[PDB]
């Protein structure tokens, strides 16, 4: 009944929650940019994380961010 | 518009070839 999906962002979150707090913000969003390092980077990582932080509290937690590598589906 | 970059690839499963 059960499939693997979430074990895979738990290792994610973990590894991407440099903070160490349990929450994305634009601190730790920057590791996605960090890869490419375009120009994107200090302007879309402010656009960017309000798809993790879609709550309205200001900042994500470890569900809304598996909806990030969804898209990858 | 793209937003896809490096995010979305490498992000399917945990693959790990040994030499063998
Ligand atoms: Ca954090
Ligand atoms: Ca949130």
């Amino acid at each position: 009944m059960k499939g693997k999906s979430e074990e895979e962002l738990s290792d994610l979150f973990r590894m991407f929650d440099k903070n160490a707090d349990g929450y994305i913000d634009l601190e730790e969003l920057k590791i996605m940019l960090q890869a490419t390092g375009e120009t994107i980077t200090e302007d879309d990582i402010e656009e960017l994380m309000k798809d993790g932080d879609k709550n309205n509290d200001g900042r994500i937690d470890y569900d809304e961010f598996l909806e990030f590598m969804k898209g990858v589906e | 518009t793209q937003k896809i970059f490096d995010l979305r690839g490498k992000f399917k499963r945990p693959t790990l070839r040994r030499v063998r």
